[PDB]
């Protein structure tokens, strides 16, 4: 009932970073402080990892078991994205921002820092466990890639948002916003698979699988809570962070079909302010007036 | 933020439900107390101001050497005794951001609005200080405004030249491409825009010294000559602009057109080179009828025949050309081609469209050549020849390239002040002058058409803005009945110039005796139709103003006979892309785009409403895109029949309507009569 | 050398179905014969169902054995637009053209034609082959790749590049071109993958691949030939597609830095109308003799 | 396949372990039963074979018109006496294929090798029988090969010209940036390549008229350059090439380099431009001595000294350079420019390197000019004074562009004849009626410089061929040895014939009384030191052939200063790419690169071993990949010192060697008195 207007909405939704112009982020980049420098293009380098993940195994290996060449279309168009649009974009932000040893240093730090190689671990460990006509192992791995669209990045995108909402950094925060509206489809998409092999299951199976999700869910919440820390405590915004990837895990555990988990909290409003043409062939008539 | 830009922010925040415009006029008080004042570099006398400027190397000495210090003393005191004030801020930040003079540090401003009229009318006048006090009261009036080159450089030591429309006929040979490539650059750096005929160049695959398949065809010239403009632009100040013209009926032109197009390589593609596309009726007709077209191979035609396709009448020769064994052509289909190029229109807003009959049929100078192409702007419409540049250490033939000379009437201020012929005649003088200064040593069928022809451009702007403070709205039938009758009046007030210079220096332009002026039936339709206002308030408009009639074009047509006409071209309808801003106008005769405009300098927004835009005309200053293109184009065509040259007509498309659309804008256009279509800006 | 260059070529090729409005090839399909429609039909339906295994199987599987980021993302790319844009255009073509039932039959009819299946299900048997950390299976396979994608196609783009130069289903024709020149990028692209592992070999090992590689081209051209009497002797065109696969075959070896199988033929003027050493820094000393 | 293309394979297929070379000639004889006499086309006698190759529009009938057909009869009946047979197969398929005169639609053979070698004779003498044949005897043993231009094109009407490289100079402005892309272009439609010197072009950030920061620099010149040789390139047929040579003091040498790098963007990266790097001694001291280094802006030097940085000594004038404030300068290290060197020839091949002080410290001419680039093959060095190409309407100032005609001596065949004399003397007749006849009339600086410096390039081919054949290692330093007493005598005789052509002439080269041949500084090596080989062997293969001596050069001197000299330059070592196949002959002086090449031709492949291979000679044979490069640059070195300009060196790298290795080799090179350097290919 539904994977049609995604692959309409998918589609039409097609961007390449190229089409922003970043230069005039130049001056505004310039003068920020060597701490907020420093975060931004951590949270960006962690958010590239991400996304090079879900595009090189996530949403491919998600593709490869999903039945349906309609399915198949539009998980394949969401891994494309991932890849080759959305990872890319952070480059050309890179590029435009940084000197050369700089970018090497930050790819280098990616490697190195343990919360982001734990939540790599953990998501690509399920995307692999996936065994073929098994719907139990699918749905675990979908629920590890809702987590990524719906809850991991958000730790990430705060920054890019922040800034925007004080006008600040805009053309990079446009190319943000563009892969976030992308990842809000794709975390709602790949919940509807998941929740249709969950409601095939004993009311016991589910029981089961709820545990898992929560636990999962916890595991990836209290290395977030770290990662954030190590990331935002040097910019004094891991307090506001932390209110914000709650916000999004809630958003994540609704796309999956189940009740909030964490309790309401307000959200710094800055935030919350960071949020061809058609061909007729020509008739015999239009030649006379 | 600057306090002036607050108050011109502030136009959008809305008071009692209503736009704050008046705001506009304090920031302008603001940008003048805060800034504009603050930074002015001011003189114990003038005699002081200007022996620095002319010591720094500023100014020219010899156009202030030809009057004496009283009397360009007097043309300043003329200048400033109108107290001009500029009534929105985006007027006076344009001037003093793109005009005004500054210092070689960029930091002090040296030249004021009035000094700069001042130094412009001393400068056009060329040693009459009662002329320069009319061009003083001309320009502070705000009644004629000179190009941004005039404008901008007249007067100044550091300067470009004073024209920057330029269009070159290039020759099919490697030497006279050679040459096309180093005279586009050579007026690259002299600030002007450069166009270019490709349709004498032969296509892709054709002969070269009897080798089959050799011709790399018009786009490798195109690539050439988009390196050349990138390279040469202006200095590094801006980038560099050129257009490049090919027949329809030239076979590369899908090749031609395919350069504009997104999925083209890197080795197809020009990234700043304009295109635009000469259509002959003879190709509008294939179209209407579905009869499969063919484009021909050019250096077959000229083997065959001894002339270039683009040099003969197509509507006569394509049914011999197609006929012809000995001509190469290939199939095409016309539609096809025509929704291929809106396809590209929609995309680009290229290539430009010149209806070759449409301008050839009402061309005066037919004789010397038909006009087989136009400028970068698409209004420029003349007669050229091409040049025959041999090998070195041999004779070139020196043909004539068109460079034409630019100046805006202000419509509102002109009708406003009841002086059509007055200014227009001032006008004439003033681009007279502009031509005659004009000596460009690196083009030389550029600066041999400049001598002979004597070809100037007098347009206008302000159109909308008038018919808009005046309740006119820019599709209603008045709007074109004024239209017809201000450009009667400014087309017979032209000619009346023309034929005064002609009488006083005793000679017109080369070639004159063959053209439909002295022939007298450029004057027919102004001696059997009266042009005069159908309807009541368009009189009452023109009210103090004695409108020609039949008679008066008799008398002008006997003495055009008697005397001739100094100027081959005289108005022609430019753009005025940022000149507008200045005089507090609407571009060209174009309709508005947006009401209020929002603009982005530096790291801070501005606010820019159009020219007397209030509650009450807020309604008759509609926008373009909401407009019908049918009755722009039949207003378009209205003022066309008016003026010798073409006008620069961009087309205003909404997203929502498709290729067939603009298609249908395009033959309509073909079909009343538009010389030329400019852009396809979609909003 | 070359990854991000095609990238670019591939990402600026973007285009959807949408774009082109197919009804109008309804007034030149009324005129053709039953053979002619039957013929088109069935090399329609071929083009289909090879393209399906490319986008399914052909494109995700070299993705996934491919190590670079940036590799990954153009292979991701690929398959996108075979199953997002090449698959939903074919069907387009179909659904335009002729009704449900007849759609069904003609698929049923070359579902079981022996000459489709072979090369179908030889193409997918080297894809199924690929082993994990073999580049020897891998390479196999690009091979396969690079056949399909450049020179099994062309017996199929032969009738409506015929008819597109005749000025006959020019809305389809459009299409076909389109797709058509995906599929040269894509021949192209995984055919310097291909080379990469080659030259990796040993002078033995590489006489053996480029064996492996002539004997495969000598099987499916085999096959090609009786493929193309099956459909097109109807129409009386076999000859000159004859020449046009020998052409394309060529084509497909140059991919793969092999030379030309066969000698060079003119084809049919209608379809042709239709168509790092190491840096060690000076150490003084160097300098004196 | 072909009957052939079997045999010559069947080379590879060892028998007894061994190589099947003999096969190889089996091949050629199938090539000729059953390719070339079917394809061959016959006449009844020479008459009606001239005469339908002169109306239709196959030979020029100037040439043949000096000769009665009794005495071209003759010339041919020589040339066919010999019985000349090609001993590879690729020898023969080269000239079919690239070299014999074939149909307008290339289905038949028109020329044979006999035919080609009796039109090039009849050509060389211009009217004398007894020159012809004696041109025909040179070439029919293969004792001299004119270059592929000169060979391909000599008599032909449908010709290009006889001149294979031209070398350019660039002078600082657009109007000379303007016409040195016309005459890039003119002589790319000619065929030639071409050469241009930037380094007399302002960096970026360059003053354009007391504007800052205006100029795009070297680069921009150099896309401008990329796209004139895209768009020339001979009719499609070959691509077209073009060279750009920069000073390593200039500021733009990075971004000059940065041209090719493999990472370069679009908007900077040029493909199909070679570039080459001028380092004066000055360069390599700072890079030793590890001092940071200056690169200069030429504009400022300049208006501050009023001569170009390249005019002039570095050696002497960079200290004045870098403490003058008025000249602008950026800090480099040059070790680290030398690594950029190295990093980008292991990447790309390129730049060319040309040691400016190794080549003027021994240049003849450097009161003409110092020599500050060299051409497309790195090989040519002439001195070359830039043209001031004014405005039009302007006379243009015309300098001197270098340009020579090539030709190359066999070594085997010369040696193998014992007739250094006779083909050196005849060779250089032949050069220089290649310059007499020589006429460009799109590029005045080259036309003006073949008629006044006279100069020619005689090089040599088949070094490796003669030393392997006769069992020297081309390491060794017998192989040094008879290159040095080779090349010796080759100087002798084309000094002696040179002299003796001025003295028959009555004329010398332009400016030659004040070169080092008329002051006999030349001759001061050749009059104190003797360059007889220390070898027995040496002395053995030279036996039969008169050594010249200290005495000898001492009347060559005398001769020379009583006569002068006719020719400027005379010798020049080119690559020597393709015509080395119709010779039999090994690649220039270079090493070989492989023993047997496979080369693939159409859907086959062939092998083409080494002239001469054979078991006996198979180690003598060694690979140039497997050869010390040192001793290599020692053999260069040493035939260099008997050379007046360059010869094409190209470096042949190991993939495991690293950038290290490259400069240490560049080092040595300049150590040894290297002049230039072309290539730097990895295995
Ligand atoms: N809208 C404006 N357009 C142009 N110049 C302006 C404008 N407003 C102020 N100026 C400049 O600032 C000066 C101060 O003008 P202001 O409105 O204070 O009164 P004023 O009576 O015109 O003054 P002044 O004694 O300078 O003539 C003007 O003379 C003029 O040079
Ligand atoms: N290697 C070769 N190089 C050049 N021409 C050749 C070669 N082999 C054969 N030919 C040409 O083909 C002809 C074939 O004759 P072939 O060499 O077999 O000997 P032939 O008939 O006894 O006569 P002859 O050797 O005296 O010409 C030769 O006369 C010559 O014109
Ligand atoms: C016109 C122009 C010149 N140049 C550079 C290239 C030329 O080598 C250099 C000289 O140009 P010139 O043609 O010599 O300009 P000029 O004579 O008017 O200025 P000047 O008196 O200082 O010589 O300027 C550009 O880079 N871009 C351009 O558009
Ligand atoms: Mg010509
Ligand atoms: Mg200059
Ligand atoms: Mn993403
Ligand atoms: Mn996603
Ligand atoms: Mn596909
Ligand atoms: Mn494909």
């Amino acid at each position: 009932d539904f994977t049609q207007m995604f692959y309409n909405q998918n589609v039409k939704q097609f961007w390449l970073p190229e089409e922003i112009a970043l230069n005039g982020d130049l001056l505004t980049w310039k003068y920020l402080g060597k701490n907020e420098q420093d975060t931004y293009m951590k949270v960006l380098a962690g958010l590239t990892l991400l996304d090079t993940e879900q595009g090189n195994t996530g949403m491919p290996i998600v593709a490869e078991h999903v039945d349906g060449h309609q399915r198949k279309a539009v998980l394949n168009f969401m891994a494309m994205m991932e890849n080759a649009v959305h990872a890319k974009s952070y480059s050309n932000i890179f590029m435009t921002l940084a000197p050369t040893e700089t970018i090497n240093e930050v790819f280098e730090w990616v490697k190195q820092n343990k919360y982001l190689q734990k939540k790599a671990q953990m998501i690509v460990g399920l995307y692999k466990a996936i065994q073929k006509d098994d719907e139990i192992s699918l749905f675990k791995a979908m629920v590890a890639s809702v987590y990524l669209e719906s809850f991991l990045f958000y730790s990430g995108f705060y920054y890019p948002l922040y800034f925007y909402g004080q006008g600040k950094l805009m053309q990079s925060g446009e190319i943000i916003n563009l892969i976030l509206r992308d990842e809000a489809i794709h975390g709602v998409y790949v919940g509807l698979l998941a929740q249709e092999i969950y409601n095939k299951q004993t009311e016991e199976k589910k029981a089961e699988l709820r545990e898992f999700a929560i636990d999962l869910l916890n595991q990836l919440y209290e290395n977030e809570l770290e990662y954030t820390e190590d990331l935002y405590d040097q910019v004094g915004l891991s307090h506001d962070v932390k209110k914000f990837i709650r916000y999004n895990a809630n958003k994540a555990l609704m796309n999956l079909g189940f009740d909030p988990y964490f309790e309401e909290e307000d959200i710094n409003p800055i935030v919350l302010n960071g949020l061809k043409a058609t061909v007729e062939p020509l008739k015999d008539d239009d030649f006379y007036f | 933020v600057p306090k002036w830009i607050q108050l011109n922010n502030e136009i959008m925040i809305q008071k009692d439900g209503k736009f704050q415009f008046d705001k506009d006029k304090e920031a302008v008080h603001s940008y003048f107390v805060d800034y504009i004042n603050q930074n002015t570099v001011f003189f114990h006398n003038l005699k002081e101001k200007l022996d620095y400027l002319v010591e720094n190397q500023y100014y020219e000495e010899e156009f202030l050497s030809l009057y004496s210090f009283e009397d360009i003393k007097e043309v300043f005191k003329t200048a400033y005794a109108k107290k001009f004030r500029f009534p929105s801020f985006m007027s006076a930040f344009k001037f003093y951001n793109d005009y005004a003079l500054k210092t070689n540090d960029k930091k002090k401003i040296l030249e004021r609005y009035e000094d700069r009229i001042s130094i412009v009318a001393l400068f056009f006048a060329n040693g009459d200080t009662e002329k320069a006090k009319e061009y003083v009261n001309l320009m502070i009036n705000q009644e004629y405004q000179p190009s941004t080159p005039t404008f901008l450089n007249a007067g100044r030591k550091r300067r470009g030249e004073l024209v920057s429309c330029f269009l070159l006929e290039v020759n099919d040979s490697l030497n006279d491409i050679s040459r096309a490539i180093d005279i586009s650059m050579q007026l690259s750096k002299l600030g002007g825009g450069v166009s270019l005929n490709l349709s004498k160049l032969r296509a892709k695959g054709e002969a070269i010294k009897d080798v089959e398949n050799a011709t790399k065809g018009v786009v490798g010239v195109m690539k050439l000559l988009d390196n050349a403009f990138r390279y040469a632009d202006q200095m590094g100040q801006r980038q560099g602009s050129g257009a490049a013209y090919l027949n329809i009926f030239h076979r590369d032109i899908n090749d031609f057109l395919d350069t504009k197009k997104i999925s083209a390589d890197e080795d197809v593609r020009v990234k700043t080179l304009s295109i635009g596309v000469v259509i002959p009726d003879k190709f509008v007709e294939l179209a209407r009828e579905d009869k499969a077209a063919y484009v021909f191979y050019p250096h077959t035609i000229y083997k065959e025949y001894g002339q270039h396709m683009d040099e003969m009448d197509m509507n006569e020769m394509y049914d011999k050309f197609v006929d012809n064994p000995r001509v190469k052509k290939e199939k095409i289909n016309p539609r096809k081609l025509l929704e291929k190029l809106a396809m590209l229109r929609s995309e680009s807003g290229y290539p430009y469209i010149m209806f070759q009959d449409n301008v050839n049929k009402v061309h005066a100078n037919n004789h010397i050549s038909k006009v087989k192409f136009s400028n970068l702007c698409s209004e420029v419409l003349q007669a050229s020849q091409v040049s025959s540049y041999t090998d070195y250490d041999e004779e070139d033939e020196i043909g004539l390239d068109i460079s034409c000379n630019l100046g805006s009437l202000n419509i509102l201020n002109v009708m406003e002040h009841k002086s059509i012929e007055k200014t227009v005649k001032l006008a004439t003088d003033s681009l007279t002058h502009v031509s005659e200064t004009t000596d460009i040593r690196n083009a030389p069928a550029v600066r041999r058409a400049n001598k002979a022809m004597k070809s100037i451009g007098l347009g206008a702007m302000n159109l909308h803005g008038y018919l808009a403070q005046n309740g006119i709205a820019y599709e209603s039938p008045e709007a074109r009945d004024f239209a017809n009758t201000f450009f009667m009046m400014v087309n017979f007030y032209s000619i009346q110039r023309s034929a005064e210079i002609a009488k006083e220096k005793g000679e017109t332009f080369d070639q004159y005796e063959g053209s439909t002026y002295a022939t007298g039936e450029y004057f027919d339709k102004y001696v059997s139709t009266d042009f005069s206002p159908k309807y009541e308030k368009i009189a009452n408009l023109f009210e103090g103003m004695h409108i020609p009639t039949t008679e008066d074009w008799k008398k002008l047509k006997a003495f055009v006979a008697e005397h001739g006409m100094y100027h081959s071209y005289r108005l022609c309808i430019a753009p005025t892309g940022s000149i507008s801003y200045v005089q507090s106008s609407t571009a060209s005769v174009m309709p508005i785009m947006e009401r209020i405009e929002e603009r982005t300098y530096g790291n801070s927004k501005t606010y820019y409403p159009m020219p007397g835009l209030a509650s009450n005309n807020w309604f008759f200053y509609k926008e373009a895109y909401d407009m019908d293109m049918f009755k722009v184009v039949d207003m378009i065509a209205t003022i066309q029949q008016h003026i010798d040259q073409g006008i620069s007509f961009t087309l205003f498309l909404k997203d929502t309507m498709t290729t067939r659309d603009l298609n249908r804008i395009d033959l309509y256009a073909h079909h009343r009569g538009i010389k030329t279509i400019y852009y396809a800006r979609t909003k």
